[PDB]
């Protein structure tokens, strides 16, 4: 399902469409903002030279010099933001591809949502795509539980697992999958007294 | 709106600015793009799960106490009493006459659904532990959802069984004290004032350089029209308009950087309450100091405020080791 | 232009007492906001008149052509002044006039009608509203919804275990690095 997902939903590869996007309009402003006038006779630098006499002309053309400079002043002011926010996701891909594949990760909603199996590092233009596999229970049952057992006066408590019982019996079993077994050493571990 | 801050209602001044072409563009795209990310880091933080859990009408968590943190119908405002103080030393004429161009948008999640939100992750983390961030949120009570964090630690599960009052008492305790504290402190939010501070501060200067003169002869634009012939104006208010233009790139530019570090700690909260809050982390020195048991998410005005609870070794004794 | 004073706004009054020689009046950011009248001696008041954006709300071009409209701060009680329908066509003043009407803390939209079932978000309004297109033709503008309630039974001796599990494979997407670039 999942080649057929990003075949089909138009915005499966949003994420990196906006990148070169951006990088698209900002080069498209970038050389469009060339022909305004920005207060002096025109964009073409030829004509100033020809009708002006030249020490005026030193003047208006000082307009055009410096509102040039001032759009590419403003044009790496944003890259110099713009790649600190990269660089925020490259370091997080580095972090990612070096803990979600390299091993298994413990970090809560880190490695895709649910509890964490293995990763899958794919190439994309400008860009990394991930495919977490996780794990997900399904189906719940009601069970009726106590948070200890005492047999001869001494309370038992799970070695690792929890008392449930479905009425009649009392069994010890996983926290994440229903299996139940029964009650001996082996699952108890005494302390104290059951008053 | 660009055309309203650098000029008036002055129609020769329109086609000033037009000359110089497209520069206002780029400052309304970029300050969208910011308005609309502060509600998208939102919904990164407060709105990890869907469905929203109602609270348990019945009270008794298993010997503690909730009421501090637990919503209170009694109140007008559906908020928390500890939720309750934090609307109050955090403060924020203070809105309405900026209208000069500026507006402040509301946002789109309100006090009331960011109220509802922390009500359902503080009704699912009493009842259902970590399970209801990865699936179906099962349920368990809370004498053991403790139990099971005494787990992780590695000082078992006899800690609290046994001697189980005291820890109820010290918790009931704790979160008694809390409430205090905030009041008195002058800086107990400090984090959060500063914030609704900095940007009043950053309005106010911008706004108060609309009667300078930057060079020219007034900060007066019609006016100035009508005692000069048209040459000098143009030879003049461009002095004006390259000042304003100016004064409102630095205003923008600042407002990138500043919001480079609220995305730098939104980030920081929606991986704090994603670990602290729907588990149990091991990363130390992160979810308080000592070792972590769980977390409560309280919310306030343009923040959030966590409320950890951390387990600290205390008498210690001498022996002899091999 | 009354105490030699040029500018716009709306000369009401208010509560305050002018010292006896005192005669503008100024705010923190340096305005002008209460002028005592020359020929006659009492208080007055100026406020701001009208400004605000607005936003044209449209669902697809490839599925509609009409559209809504939104105001943004604008009371409903007082939209033909800050409409000023009189130099507007009569296109333009159905979002002016009409039957469907809507006011809220965002703003006073029109256009769209409120409908008061609740379900998911399309297209966010403001304060807690969101618009979607819904069919016949018209743009509706209902309550966005947070989703469902599960109202988990808590009980002192009640356990839940899942029996059945699900692996799933969910696909996230990070950028790594921008296009180069030299001037
Ligand atoms: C609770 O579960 C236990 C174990 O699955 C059930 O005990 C078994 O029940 C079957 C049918 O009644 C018997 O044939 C087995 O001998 C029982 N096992 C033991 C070890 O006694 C029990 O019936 C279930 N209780 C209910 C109410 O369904
Ligand atoms: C939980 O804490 C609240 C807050 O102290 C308790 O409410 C107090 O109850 C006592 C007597 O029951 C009153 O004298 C106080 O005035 C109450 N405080 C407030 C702020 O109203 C509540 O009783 C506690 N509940 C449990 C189960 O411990
Ligand atoms: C656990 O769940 C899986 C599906 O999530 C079950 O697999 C289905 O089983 C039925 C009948 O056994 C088949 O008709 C389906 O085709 C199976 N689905 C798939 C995807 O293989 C499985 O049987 C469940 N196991 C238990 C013990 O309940
Ligand atoms: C059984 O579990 C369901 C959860 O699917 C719950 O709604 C119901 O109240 C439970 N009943 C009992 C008797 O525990
Ligand atoms: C443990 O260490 C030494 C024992 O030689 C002594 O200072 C004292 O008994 C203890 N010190 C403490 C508790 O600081
Ligand atoms: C253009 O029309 C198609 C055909 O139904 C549909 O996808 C939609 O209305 C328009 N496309 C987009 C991307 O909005
Ligand atoms: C709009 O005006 C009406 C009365 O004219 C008032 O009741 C309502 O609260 C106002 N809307 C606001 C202040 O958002
Ligand atoms: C529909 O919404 C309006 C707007 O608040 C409300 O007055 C009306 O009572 C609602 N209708 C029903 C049936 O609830
Ligand atoms: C709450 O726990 C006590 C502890 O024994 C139990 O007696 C009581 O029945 C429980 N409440 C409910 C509603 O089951």
């Amino acid at each position: 399902k999942i080649q057929d997902s990003l075949s089909s939903t138009p915005s499966a590869l949003g994420k990196l469409q906006d990148v070169v996007n951006h990088n698209a309009q900002a080069l498209n402003t970038l050389v469009k903002q060339l022909s305004s006038k920005f207060g002096a006779i025109s964009s073409v630098l030829n004509d100033i030279f020809s009708r002006l006499d030249p020490p005026e002309a030193e003047v208006q053309i000082d307009r055009l010099i410096t509102g040039r400079l001032q759009s590419l002043q403003t044009y790496v002011t944003q890259q110099l933001i713009r790649a600190a926010e990269i660089r925020a996701s490259a370091n997080l891909a580095a972090t990612k591809m070096s803990e979600c594949v390299l091993g298994q990760s413990k970090r809560v909603d880190f490695c895709g949502k649910g509890y964490h199996l293995m990763s899958f590092p794919q190439s994309a233009p400008h860009g990394v795509v991930f495919l977490h596999v996780t794990y997900v229970p399904a189906q719940e049952k009601n069970f009726t539980t106590a948070p200890a057992i005492c047999h001869d006066g001494k309370a038992h408590f799970p070695r690792e697992g929890v008392f449930v019982s479905n009425g009649t019996h009392w069994f010890v079993t996983q926290r994440n999958f229903y299996e139940p077994q029964i009650i001996t050493t082996d699952n108890t571990f005494v302390s104290g007294n059951c008053d | 709106d660009c055309t309203m801050y650098i000029c008036g209602d002055s129609t020769e001044c329109s086609n000033l600015l037009l000359q110089y072409g497209s520069f206002c563009t780029q400052l309304k795209r970029a300050l969208t793009g910011i308005a609309v990310e502060q509600d998208k880091n939102t919904q990164e933080v407060f709105a990890q799960v869907k469905q929203i859990y109602k609270t348990p009408p019945i009270k008794y968590f298993g010997g503690f106490n909730f009421s501090q943190i637990l919503p209170d119908p009694s109140k007008p405002s559906k908020r928390s009493p500890i939720e309750d103080l934090l609307f109050n030393k955090v403060t924020l004429l203070i809105c309405a006459q900026k209208f000069k161009g500026l507006t402040v948008l509301p946002p789109l999640l309100t006090d009331e659904m960011i109220a509802q939100y922390t009500s359902a992750l503080l009704a699912g983390t009493i009842t259902s532990g970590w399970t209801f961030g990865a699936g179906p949120a099962l349920q368990i009570p809370f004498p053991m959802q403790m139990a099971y964090r005494f787990n992780g630690i590695g000082v078992t599960q006899n800690v609290l069984y046994e001697n189980q009052k005291l820890i109820a008492n010290q918790f009931n305790s704790a979160i008694g004290k809390i409430q205090d504290s905030l009041s008195s402190t002058p800086s107990a939010l400090g984090k959060l004032q500063d914030v609704v501070n900095h940007n009043a501060q950053a309005l106010n200067t911008l706004v108060k350089q609309l009667s300078s003169k930057f060079g020219a002869i007034s900060s007066v634009l019609n006016d100035i029209f009508s005692r000069l012939d048209p040459p000098e104006a143009e030879v003049q208010i461009d002095r004006l308009i390259t000042g304003r233009l100016q004064s409102l790139q630095t205003y923008v530019t600042q407002q990138l950087i500043r919001a480079a570090e609220i995305r730098a700690s939104a980030n920081l909260a929606a991986t704090k309450m994603s670990e602290c809050v729907l588990g149990q982390s091991k990363r130390v020195d992160f979810c308080g100091k000592g070792y972590h048991l769980m977390s409560f998410p309280q919310s306030a005005p343009h923040g959030v405020v966590f409320l950890h609870v951390t387990y600290v070794p205390a008498q210690e004794k001498n022996f002899t080791t091999a | 232009n009354f105490n030699g004073l040029k500018g716009t706004g709306v000369l009401t009054e208010s509560n305050k007492k002018f010292l006896p020689f005192q005669q503008f009046g100024r705010d923190i950011a340096d305005t002008t906001d209460a002028v005592r009248d020359p020929q006659t001696l009492e208080i007055l008041d100026i406020t701001p008149c009208s400004f605000g954006g607005v936003s044209v709300i449209t669902p697809g071009t490839n599925t509609s052509n009409q559209v809504a409209v939104l105001y943004q701060g604008v009371n409903c009680t007082e939209v033909p002044v800050a409409i000023h329908a009189d130099q507007l066509t009569p296109t333009w003043r159905v979002y002016s006039t009409g039957s469907n009407v809507f006011q809220t803390r965002a703003g006073c939209l029109i256009g769209a009608e409120y409908v008061n079932n609740s379900y998911e978000c399309d297209i966010p309004i403001g304060a807690g509203i969101c618009a979607s297109y819904q069919t016949s033709q018209s743009i509706i503008a209902y309550t966005m919804s947070l989703g469902a309630e599960n109202s988990v039974a808590y009980s002192n001796n009640s356990i839940a275990i899942p029996t059945n599990f699900t692996i799933s494979v969910t696909t996230e997407i990070l950028p790594v690095s921008m296009t180069k670039t030299s001037v």
